[PDB]
DNA sequence: CGTCCTTTCGGAAGAGATTCAGA
DNA sequence: TCTGAATCTCTTCCAGCACACATCAGGACG
RNA sequence: GAUGUGUGCU
């Protein structure tokens, strides 16, 4: 019906066009026989009839009189629903300024007139006068005059020239202003001026003026001459309990405005004195400002209870506005909620609906069959039949309910698995029985949480619920390739107890003839579930072309492992149940069943696993008692030894041998060692406790301790918790974080002291306040992530790009954090990877790297694969299916047209509740050694010293893959060299954490060039050694004579001339910075790489992820070199020291101020490259973007946020983070215009630039060069092309004012605008619908 | 009876076109007088449509051809 | 608690809240994202149009359901018209194009 | 009844607004 | 002595769901 | 019907 939404300013003619009348009397309903007034806020003649098809006076009462307006009261006979669609208007006696356009920050009124906001507000509130049409006087068009100044001006120049006040003066200024002339003048001034702040102010002004010229708006429409009113039914007067009428804030604000408007009209008719009508006009202005946006003024007016009343702008914005309360989400019919219980008898696709709740949800469906079976004749008969709940509506209900799925939602719907569709089973009760295997997906225990049932009505909704949302179809997580149907904590205890061996049994020598005989023997009580029998089992294998071939063997197993083989489907190997199945073992069993036999056998297998785990966990009686927590006999001795050692440390401290901190650290270390000893003793005594006669002498075995069994199986427990139950609790921390130096030496089996229990509560309540304040912080993050990335949808199928990212295994210095296979799985490569049969093509260019290709890549030992990422996709307003890869929830490529930007945001934001909120290089393994960016020299001691900070030391395996990576500082001595086979367990690089040296490269004589004591060197001789230390002072402490003279240590030859540095034509001039102590004396032969001078010198939780995704600049950002070439200094610390970089070939216009707080890793005699660090600290991901590229910043963001997630053991695929990064790179500033029509400093979207340049290059013209921008997820959402998504996300007023002045237009192309409007989202089936819709135009 | 829709997704390889095709066939069986092309087991229209998709004797092309043929026959019988 | 059809709110024609008033569960903002992730476009549309704000397409669905039919003629949610009128009650002209 | 009337346990971007200190 | 960079006020938002109570112009002159 | 307060459950 409509394809776009246009927003603009409203002219007084337009406002009168909307209105069906004028409101002139500030009077609501009569407080009488409840009828509306004559021309009040509620009126029948203006807005419509109160009664449907009835006039107000009662002259017409039927439908045949529809259309004719009455004559007594002028109320047309029509529907009563026209009282919520027909607006009125108020004719203001004096013009009034719209508060939004005056105090939006920036002020549209203030910016359009180039006047400060203080002056505009002063003129608006009648506190001063402004000058219009100064004429041939000494007063200009934008001059402000107070009362005394205006009196003086009237004395000197009281001619026909006039200066005014109020909104009338501002309207006159806006109307008399010419847009085009101002645009020309300001463009000329922008071209002429050189001030950068003036440049950006002028370009903002020009953008506003051009947006006003292009759009069909006028500057003076911001001043409200006519003010419209909402229809009465949108601000209703609901009758409270009694004769009274409930308050409505909008009605109060409207009555307040009309009061002052009428008083102003009466005063202007009475020719009242100017000051009184001036105060009345100011009061009308304040009333209108309170009506439109209450609280944007200094003090919000209060209607009653001393609380500000809700204005028009307060019901569009905020969590309680129209957008986030009634449009983005809403209350829904055919729905209910109830508590959830277990019902372990259900299958994976079944839930259990209460019999009294399904009769209320499916009530119209029951009506449509009671009216179809002839059991009822009308709606009333069937309604009463289901009201009295006859015995015939329970089989009608059992037929309606047959194959009609219902959605089951849990309130914090963090990810998409929180809504799944189940087939209902009618149960007696009031609780919604929920299958045990979907609880992990829902994150729902049964301690009292409730679920909501929703009923899909239409056939398309039912088939979506069955084909997309069914719990059968969701056995893989969308966040990663991990299963989500995993048995937990009782199914795994049952399968662990069943599949275990005890070395004795009722029958242990017997040899069975199949699994059925094993069950027959166990159930008869002739054999134990833990026997050691030999069963003859037939296992199938599909090594043929999808055909199952059987093989029968005689295997040594238990009775339980043979009983369990009756449920494992045909095709799986027998060595999948021939072990002690923990949680991981059966999760892997389900995972291999899924990948070998498909989906339907896995869905059948999961229920069988659940039933046979529950049955054999019930049969075990695996209880827990107090004797199961076995205290070690050695716990007392270990604790006594630790007490003796801390007493010895105290004795040492009293004698003064150790300080306080050393004593504290030693006590903490010995108590930690004691805790480790107690834990190890307890774990040994638990795990190997059971000693059983093996039918011979005696033998040990893994224990059948109940608590140990449920800790070993992974059912419910850990090592830390079993340690806190039987070992000792350990060292507890203060609320600030400092560890208390005396641990809790007891445990929950044998009490806790009154003080040991109070000590525990510090860390007990820290971790509860953390999770209480963490939900409100993770929800905001996932909301911002959804609203940034909300609208990517995989739209094309292939974009044909040869770009991508270089996926390599991540190495932090030790063990590999993530191998290449996990980082490259299920993604389309970008270029053919070369096998180490170099120049032979291993894989094609656009193949999907599934498991088979990853294994092949591992066999050939490749360690760097160029792969196609989302951030490099070339499609517009979407992502190609090949630049995304595997669906990760289904085992194929991503389907064209499905919302990956919502799945990405949910996948990143769901684990937000798991994150918290508050030397030398030792080569570890065997291989070769490589150095990146070699710049080193051989020292006189026989080894190497490195002369570049960006070097990387890589330990390579014998195959050729990179195994370890370390960073080598400046001036670090090596122990071996490149290409030399090292031995594991030796140090290769050594340096000092302090004492930064200025080491040279070649030997010679040293002459202290420009160095005389008292000028640049202070007389500060090291008293410990007595050697005269040539210590150069810093900037502040040295005298003025040492500033213009720069010290140098030039290495000369025997003749005193200049020794030439190899590779260049410049000598070895070594400039010394401040604090550079020199131990060497004059006239001394130097070594090759000796230290001529020496210079002595975070959060990883949820806030870290928020800062990474919002691209906040850190407190102490690392400085980077913005251009390559040589580096030097300029003026002598002009407040902050000026660093000047000079390129070798190009000009050198770059120069940056640097505070002396940060120590420069570079010196005056180095050639730096772009992107290299000039300081130390965390890089802000804008310098990375504009220096090292776009792939560098996406790799930085992905690695940092993935490190934060991986520290907590959270697996999230990198596709999602690349998606959010892509949505963070959408704007692009313009460098030069060219043949395009973009402004110079205009920040316009990247897709617009791409399409414009691609259509320009199709012709003979030349496009435009752009500088890619990066914005946080909160700024990349407010700056999107649709003003509806931005308005519904945040800052509704600030977005709507800009959209109104710019005359913006919304194409409704994302996912949120279609939800708000109410049509089909272009994401699933709606993708096909929208494709047809767009192809029809 | 219906539990898993995997075979239907195999026949119509999108799982989003599957929903539309099955909805079209189910509305044919429900609003229209069309009879199922498979012996039903007291299943609802959606499950019958999904089964017919699994058995292979319906897709978008088949539904379009059948609708065009019946429209042509209705036009011919209109005279 | 359960609800098929009951009373609806006044200004925004949505089902009421709570159990005392025969009210419906709130398909919130976060559940819309879960439906978008699945690609369930028709379920989402019937959630925010037919069993909600859209008054004209809400009785037609009831008649279809007790008619033997399962098909909706969706329209525009009446809460979006409330938003349009409340923005238009400021000095802002917001409208739908063609 | 009828009817008229008038403080204070926040943290980031960002937009005025001032200062400064330099030529 | 006009100008870019460093401080100075003011804006916005801070997960979802049920359920109890209280208050809804009322003071006062005619 | 709107707001506020408070409790509680997730
Ligand atoms: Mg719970
Ligand atoms: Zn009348
Ligand atoms: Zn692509």
């Amino acid at each position: 019906e409509f394809d776009a939404i246009k927003i603009a300013l409203a002219s007084p003619d337009m406002i009168r066009s909307w209105s069906f009348g004028e409101v002139k009397k500030p009077e609501t309903i009569n407080y009488r026989t409840f009828k509306p007034e004559r021309d009040g806020l509620f009126c029948a003649r203006i807005f419509g009839p109160v009664k449907d098809y009835e006039c107000l006076c009662g002259k017409y009462k039927r439908l045949k009189h529809r259309g004719v307006i009455c004559e007594k009261c002028g109320v047309e006979v029509t529907q009563t629903k026209v009282r919520r669609e027909r607006m009125g208007h108020i004719e203001l006696a004096s013009p009034t300024a719209h508060i939004w356009f005056l105090k939006s920050l920036p002020s549209r009124i203030g910016l359009l007139l180039d006047m400060p906001l203080r002056d505009i507000e002063r003129v608006l509130y009648f506190e001063s006068y402004v000058v219009i049409e100064g004429g041939m006087t000494n007063l200009e068009r934008q001059q402000i005059l107070t009362e005394e100044q205006y009196l003086d001006a009237l004395e000197e120049f009281g001619d026909e020239f006039d200066a005014k006040m109020g909104a009338e003066a501002i309207q006159a200024l806006l109307k008399s202003m010419d847009l085009e002339q101002e645009c020309e003048q300001l463009r000329e001034e922008l071209n002429e001026t050189n001030s950068e702040t003036k440049r950006k102010k002028l370009t903002k002004r020009i953008k506003l003026l051009e947006a006003f010229v292009q759009s069909g708006n006028k500057p003076e429409w911001m001043i409200l001459t006519v003010l419209p009113v909402l229809p009465p039914d949108l601000r209703p007067l609901v009758p409270l309990d009694g004769g009274r009428f409930a308050t409505s804030d909008l009605n109060d604000l409207y009555r307040r405005v009309i009061n002052r408007n009428n008083r102003l009209k009466r005063l202007l008719d009475l020719a009242a004195p100017d000051i009184i009508v001036r105060n009345e006009k100011r009061m009308l202005q304040e009333a209108v400002d309170a009506l439109l946006d209450n609280g944007r003024r200094g003090r919000a007016i209060t209607g009653s209870n001393k609380r500000p009343l809700k204005s028009l702008a307060d019901m569009i914005k905020g969590k309680q506005g129209r957008f986030r309360q009634n449009l983005l989400g809403k209350r829904v019919d055919y729905s209910g909620r109830s508590v959830i219980t277990v019902g372990p008898y259900l299958r994976l696709h079944q839930c259990g609906l209460p019999k009294k709740m399904a009769l209320e949800l499916f009530k119209p469906f029951i009506y449509g069959k009671l009216e179809l079976r002839g059991l009822a004749t009308t709606i009333k008969a069937a309604k009463k039949m289901v009201e009295r709940e006859e015995a015939v509506v329970w089989d009608i209900l059992d037929e309606v309910i047959r194959e009609h799925p219902v959605l089951l939602n849990r309130a914090p719907t963090l990810h998409r698995l929180g809504i799944q569709a189940f087939e209902p089973v009618l149960i007696e009760g009031k609780a919604i029985q929920l299958h045990p295997l979907v609880c992990a997906a829902y994150n729902a225990d049964f301690d009292g949480d409730q679920m909501a049932v929703h009923v899909p009505l239409t056939l398309e909704a039912q088939l979506e619920a069955r084909a997309l949302m069914m719990s059968t179809n969701n056995i893989l997580s969308p966040a990663n390739g991990e299963p989500i149907i995993v048995p937990s904590q009782d199914v795994v205890l049952g399968l662990y107890y069943m599949t275990r061996d005890c070395v004795n049994a009722k029958g242990e020598g017997m040899v069975l003839t199949g699994p059925k005989e094993a069950e027959r023997l166990y159930r008869s009580g002739l054999a134990s579930l833990h026997a050691r029998v030999k069963v003859r089992i037939t296992e199938y294998e599909k090594d043929a072309n999808g055909e199952l071939v059987a093989k029968t063997s005689l295997k040594d197993t238990t009775v339980g492992r043979a009983i369990l083989w009756m449920i494992v489907p045909k095709g799986l190997p027998y060595s999948i149940v021939n072990q002690a199945l923990g949680k991981k073992a059966i999760s892997k069993m389900l995972n291999t069943c899924y990948r070998i036999l498909g989906l339907k056998p896995t869905v059948i297998f999961a229920d069988q696993i659940m039933y046979t785990g529950f049955a054999y966990a019930a049969r075990s009686g695996a209880s827990v008692g107090i004797d199961d927590m076995v205290i070690p006999e050695k716990k007392h001795e270990i604790i006594s030894e630790a007490e003796a050692e801390v007493a010895e440390i105290q004795e040492q401290f009293q004698s003064g041998l150790v300080t306080a901190g050393e004593r504290y650290n030693k006590v903490i270390d010995i108590w930690a060692a004691a805790n480790d000893r107690v834990s190890k003793a307890m774990m040994d005594n638990l795990q190997t406790e059971t000693v059983i006669n093996r039918d011979g002498q005696e033998e040990k075995q893994v224990s059948f301790n109940s608590i140990y069994m449920m800790a070993d199986s992974g059912a419910r427990g850990s090592a830390a918790q079993i340690r806190q139950l039987a070992g000792m609790r350990g060292l507890m921390a203060k609320p600030d974080g400092s560890i208390i130096e005396t641990p809790i030496t007891a445990n929950f089996r044998e009490g806790l002291n009154v003080l040991q229990y109070f000590i525990s509560t510090h860390g007990a309540r820290k971790g509860l306040a953390d999770t209480a304040l963490k939900t409100a912080n993770s929800g905001y993050l996932t909301r911002r992530l959804v609203d940034v990335a909300q609208d990517l949808v995989v739209t094309e199928d292939d974009c044909g790009t040869h770009e991508g990212i270089m996926m390599t295994p991540v190495i932090e210095g030790g063990d590999v954090k993530e191998p290449l296979r996990d980082r490259v799985l299920g993604r389309v490569t970008a270029e053919d990877v070369l096998k180490p049969g170099t120049a032979d093509i291993l894989v094609p260019r656009n193949t999907l790297l599934h498991e088979q290709w990853c294994d092949l890549l591992e066999e050939n030992s490749v360690d760097a694969v160029k792969v196609r990422s989302v951030v490099s996709c070339d499609t517009d307003f979407g992502v190609c299916a090949h630049c995304y890869g595997r669906d990760l929830a289904r085992g194929h490529i991503i389907n064209k047209g499905e919302a990956i930007g919502v799945i990405a945001a949910q996948s990143i934001g769901e684990p937000g509740t798991q994150l918290t909120m508050r030397s030398s290089i030792q080569v570890k393994n065997k291989g070769s050694i490589k150095l990146s960016n070699v710049k080193s020299v051989v020292n006189s001691s026989g080894k190497l010293v490195i002369t570049s900070r960006n070097t990387e030391l890589k330990l390579i395996d014998e195959f050729g893959r990179t195994k370890e990576s370390y960073k080598v500082p400046y001036g670090a001595v090596l122990a071996k060299g490149d290409g030399e086979q090292v031995a594991g367990g030796e140090t290769v690089a050594n340096w000092d954490p302090h004492t930064m040296p200025v080491i040279t490269e070649v030997s010679g004589f040293v002459r202290f060039t420009d160095m005389i004591d008292g000028q640049t060197i202070t007389r500060q001789t090291d008293e410990l050694t007595g050697l005269s230390s040539l210590v150069v002072l810093d900037s502040a402490e040295r005298t003025a004579g040492g500033k213009d003279l720069r010290p140098a240590l030039k290495i000369v030859d025997a003749q005193g001339n200049d020794v030439l540095i190899p590779g260049t034509d410049m000598p070895a001039q070594y400039f010394l910075p401040g604090k550079a102590i020199v131990q060497l004396e004059d006239g001394v032969q130097i070594s090759s790489g000796d230290t001529l001078a020496r210079i002595p010198q975070i959060t990883g939780g949820l806030p870290r992820v928020a800062d990474l995704f919002e691209a906040r600049r850190p407190k102490e950002p690392a400085i980077l070199a913005e251009i390559s070439g040589i580096v030097s200094f300029g003026k002598e610390t002009k407040g902050k020291r000026r660093l000047v970089i000079t390129p070798v070939d190009g000009s050198d216009p770059y120069e940056e101020m640097i505070p002396k707080w940060r120590q420069l890793n570079v010196f005056e005699g180095e050639r730096v490259e772009r992107g290299d660090v000039i300081s130390d600290g965390p890089e802000a991901p804008h310098d990375i973007l504009r220096l090292r590229g776009v792939h560098a910043v996406t790799r930085y963001i992905v690695n940092e946020v993935q490190d934060v997630y991986r520290l907590q053991g959270v697996k999230i695929n990198d596709k999602h983070i690349e998606v959010i990064v892509r949505q963070m790179l959408r704007k692009a500033t313009i460098v030069n215009a060219g043949s395009s029509d973009f402004l110079e400093g205009e920040q316009v979207e990247y897709s617009r630039v791409k399409i414009a340049n691609r259509e320009l290059e199709a012709n003979g013209k030349v496009g435009a060069t752009y500088s890619r921008d990066l914005l946080g997820i909160t700024k990349a959402s407010l700056a999107t092309e649709s003003f509806i998504s931005a308005a519904s996300f945040q800052e509704t007023t600030r977005v709507l004012t800009e959209a109104a002045v710019a005359g913006k237009r919304d194409e409704l192309r994302g996912l949120k605008e279609n939800v708000i409007v109410g049509r089909l989202i272009p994401a699933g089936t709606g993708y096909a619908y929208h494709q047809d819709r767009m192809r029809r135009r | 009876a219906r539990v898993t829709v995997q075979d239907a997704v195999e026949k119509i390889g999108n799982r989003f076109d599957l929903v539309l095709v099955a909805a079209r066939r189910a509305r044919q069986m429900q609003v229209g007088g069309k009879d199922p092309l498979v012996p039903e087991e007291n299943d609802k229209t959606t499950v019958i449509a999904l089964r017919e998709i699994e058995e292979g004797l319906i897709n978008n092309q088949i539904l379009d051809v059948r609708e065009r043929q019946e429209q042509q026959e209705q036009e011919a019988a209109e005279l | 608690h359960a609800r098929s059809t009951g009373s609806y709110s006044l200004v925004t024609q949505q089902p009421l809240g709570g159990k005392a008033q025969f009210g419906g569960q709130r398909f919130g903002e976060m559940e819309v994202w879960a439906l978008e992730a699945y690609g369930a476009a028709y379920t989402l549309q019937e959630m925010l149009t037919v069993k909600s704000d859209d008054v004209n397409g809400r009785t037609k669905m009831y008649k279809n359901i007790v008619d033997g039919n399962h098909q909706m003629e969706p329209g525009m949610p009446e809460s979006f018209n409330v938003l349009l009128k409340e923005i238009r009650s400021l000095g802002i002209n917001i409208e739908l194009e063609d």
